[PDB]
RNA sequence: AGGGUGAAGCUGGGGUGAGACCCAGUGGAGGCCCGAACCGGUGGGGGAUGCAAACCCCUCGGAUGAGCUGGGGCUAGGAG
RNA sequence: AGGCGGGACCUAAGGUGAAGCCGAAAGGCGUAGCCGAAGGGCAGCCGGUUAAUAUUCCGGCCCUUCCCGCAGGUGCGAUGGGGGGACGCUCUAGGCUAGGGGGACCGGAGCCAUGGACGAGCCCGGCCAGAAGCGCAGGGUGGGAGGUAGGCAAAUCCGC
RNA sequence: CCAAGGAACUCUGCAAGUUGGCCCCGUAACUUCGGGAGAAGGGGUGCUCCCUGGGGUGAUGAGCCCCGGGGAGCCGCAGUGAACAGGCUCUGGCGACUGUUUACCAAAAACACAGCUCUCUGCGAACUCGUAAGAGGAGGUAUAGGGAGCGACGCUUGCC
RNA sequence: AUGCGCAGAUACCGGGAGGAACGCCGAUGGCGAAGGCAGCCACCUGGUCCACCCGUGACGCUGAGGCGCGAAAGCGUGGGGAGCAAACCGGAUUAGAUACCCGGGUAGUCCACGCCCUAAACGAUGCGCGCUAGGUCUCUGGGUCUCCUGGGGGCCGAAGCUAACGCG
RNA sequence: CAGGCGCCGAGGGUAGGGCCCGUGACUGGGGCGAAGUCGUAACAAGGUAGCUGUACCGGAAGGUGCGGCUGGAUCACCUCCUUU
């Protein structure tokens, strides 16, 4: 399950700089992994509407808060987009 | 090596309502069987309506365990014969041989489980009655030890442990009622394999109920020149009787057939 | 004989969480659909001591299924 | 007609039937072993010759088992255990003759009748069988060793 | 073979003619969204020469099969040129639809039937034949094997 | 009445089976977009409260449309029915009693997967923010915890709002 | 120049569909005109309170069960407003 360990080495392979303890880019490493191991689970279940709800709106927010990334700059943002994968 | 029941043919006209089942072990069975007669004509007079075959395979299978009562087996795998109301096992005995055995409730190609004088009460092993844990769930179950597993509930699954009195244990069986069998005589641990099959739905009757091998029945079939009841006109008769000199259908059989008290009560019935 | 039909599975592309499910390609199943050999035999017509103790014609239905078919057998006649 | 076929072999349904169960009698039922099939299995083909028959005759080419021997080689040695030959239907990739088909392609007996064309014109044919040696395709799997508490009663063979 | 008229003939358009070969344009109420669609209604094709793409075969170059595609044009009343080859639409009762039969009139309802319900039998079941014997049944074993009235399916099966 | 019992019940004792439910604790109490959600245990999970002020840097509030979600009833196949139980059958009723009562018993009620979205769906009152006495109680996070502070629930409650309640 | 050649289409015909209109025994039905032949839920606990979504049964209003929303009367429990 949700292992804090792991979380904060990657938290760190992407704040860029070593003084991201709360960025765009960490909304980003965490709504992604977070939905997606989430998600998973989600399948090998079927039924769980309450929390699968919540999922949603959570990857709805991340999503968004993207919105903005693009909005000042999706540049920096693609190579985002890039070095996870989610939306292709 | 399960078996999916609902594949059903869709539209394919009026061979509409078609229900496919298939059991994922697929391979062709082996080594030990013959095959029967061509029975429904027998000791040359002929007999009994519908009948008429459609291919020809046909079984042998164990239906005795007491015979190295211990062996473990493991599960060959699944497969079936042209016979039987629920598929089979093939099962593999530790020493060498194997033997076409049940299909109890959905066990496990692979697993261990064998019987005798003490088998581990899971589905699968076998047990002298007595090993009744009561409440529990078995078939094949035989009285009248060495009879044989006597009362092979087909794809019955029906053997419903109910307590125990004497040399003889309380069972519930498929029909609705409850008979006894003295202990030491013995039951296949578990259920049976098969019911959805019991639901199936085939197409164009001639089709598939010939290819089911039985062909007719056709009742006071007007000119009653014999058809017991009446006919040479619509109208359905009155008399109350049936085929063959017949008694309707709602009197008994049964009589002393010291059989019968001998064991068993509930009589003859359900309320679904 | 021959021809059209065009399911299920699958493969990939599409949309959620995965998924439903869609589309497309594959596919090419029984019902079959079209229609000879095969099997039946209305619809009309042609013989009346007719080719004939049940026919010829024009025609017509099924045309993989409860299909058709040669060989070998068992049930039979108040029984089949 | 040793080599085509059928028996000199196999067996299902299926008939018989030593046993056995059974009828007032005559019979009824019947394992086993047997009888019992273009269903199993098995060793040749092509060219030639009679008024007339043929892979049966002739001839060329290719084998078949069984007996006598000899030469080389081995626990050889039942048919009883086993493994094994054995199998739907629908469909269907890959690979070979049959078998179609144009060769003016080579052999040949002839022709324009008729206004014409002798010009890749017509007309006829252009194979079939061949130990195996060999080169296309594929077509049908495991070596051991050991444990080898089943064996499939009796033992290295199968199967765990 | 007909014309003039085109069913008034006629109990019935019985029959017979219409119509029918593939390719493109296009296609109704209803629907178990499988389909009723070969609905239906059009239009096409023959043969010439010209530009243009393709799946064959040892690349691929006299070696072939698929459409090409399009263009200009040729001759008939006529161009599946002859023989194979739908008349059609609307609508109602029954029945589901595949079917078997009625050998000798009775293409077709009836009987099938899939699928409904009652209900019968504990297996040495219950019946069916049998003088026992015995088989059958079922090496099946009450989701199974019989007696049945009905007969997809949809709504629905009330009163004694 | 009734229906069940001397072919012994109703009560008491022991044992058997199974379905459902889940007492006290448990509350005028808690978690949830809503619906609604409880014997404990464990698996995986989501909302969400407080404090350091550390990170980013306004990316945010709204939501036609759609998209997933959910009472109980009822349907679909496959399980299951201890009890309860429309329907049905009785018995009691009045003049009538198809219902209010007593005696019965199906479907359903329950589980899985699919399907209906249904509403006095309620606080009959959309969401998002900030401005305006206090008093009281209760649960919960932080503290110099006679209390204070963030959050959360009922109660009293100036101004004020309304045709009037009553909101506060 | 005439005509010839070419589509062009006013126009009409045959076929088919679409929007709306009228329209049809019988029919489910809708609204009302003082003086009616039946019972009577609901409002007083309207006498099983009701109301509702759903399901099912009935001369009819309606009853019954599942679940619920109070726009449900009387003692018994506690908090809180005032007060001789
Ligand atoms: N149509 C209204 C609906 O049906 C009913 O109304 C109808 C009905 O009640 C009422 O009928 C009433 C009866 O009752 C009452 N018991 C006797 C009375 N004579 C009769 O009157 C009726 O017949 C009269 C004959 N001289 C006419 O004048 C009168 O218009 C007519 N209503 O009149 C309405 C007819 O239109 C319901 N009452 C109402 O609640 C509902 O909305």
């Amino acid at each position: 399950p949700i292992t804090k360990e792991e979380k904060q080495k990657v938290i760190q392979e992407f704040a860029r700089f070593p003084g991201d303890t709360g960025s765009t880019e960490v909304q980003v490493a965490l709504l992604t992994l977070r939905i997606n191991r989430l998600s998973e689970h989600l399948k090998v279940h079927k039924k769980d509407h309450h929390s699968h709800r919540g999922l949603l709106m959570m990857v709805g927010q991340r999503r968004r808060l993207l919105r903005y990334l693009q909005r000042e700059d999706p540049e920096r943002y693609r190579a985002l987009i890039e070095k996870l994968g989610i939306r292709g | 090596k399960f078996k999916p029941y609902t594949p059903s043919r869709r539209f394919m006209t009026v061979a509409d309502f078609s229900e496919i089942t298939k059991t994922e072990p697929e391979k062709s069975l082996v080594k030990p069987l013959k095959k029967t007669g061509g029975r429904n004509n027998q000791g040359r007079i002929t007999v009994r309506f519908r009948g008429g075959g459609h291919k020809r395979l046909y079984r042998i299978i164990d239906f005795k365990r007491w015979d190295k009562v211990g062996i473990p087996a493991k599960v060959a795998a699944i497969e079936y014969d042209p016979n039987r109301s629920a598929r089979i096992a093939l099962l593999h005995y530790v020493d060498g041989e194997k033997r076409y055995i049940i299909a109890p409730d959905g066990l496990q190609v692979g697993q261990q489980v064998v019987a005798g004088p003490d088998a581990p009460i899971q589905v699968g092993n076998a047990l002298p009655l007595r090993f009744i844990p009561v409440g529990t769930v078995v078939h094949a179950v035989e009285l009248e030890p060495k009879k044989g597993a006597k009362l092979a509930r087909a794809a019955g699954t029906s053997a419903q442990i109910q307590g125990r009195e004497g040399d003889y244990v309380i069972l519930r069986l498929p029909s609705g009622e409850l008979r006894k069998v003295h202990g030491e005589c013995y039951a296949t641990v578990g259920a049976v394999g098969n019911a959805d099959h019991k639901n199936i739905v085939l197409g164009k009757a001639g089709r598939s109920r010939w290819l089911g091998r039985r062909p007719h029945v056709r009742g006071a079939a007007m000119n009653p020149v014999d058809h017991p009841h009446g006919g040479g006109e619509g109208r359905a008769p009155r008399g109350r009787p049936p085929a063959s000199p017949w008694g309707w259908q709602t009197k008994g059989l049964k009589t002393r057939k010291r059989r019968k008290p001998s064991s068993r009560f509930i009589i003859a019935r359900r309320k679904k």
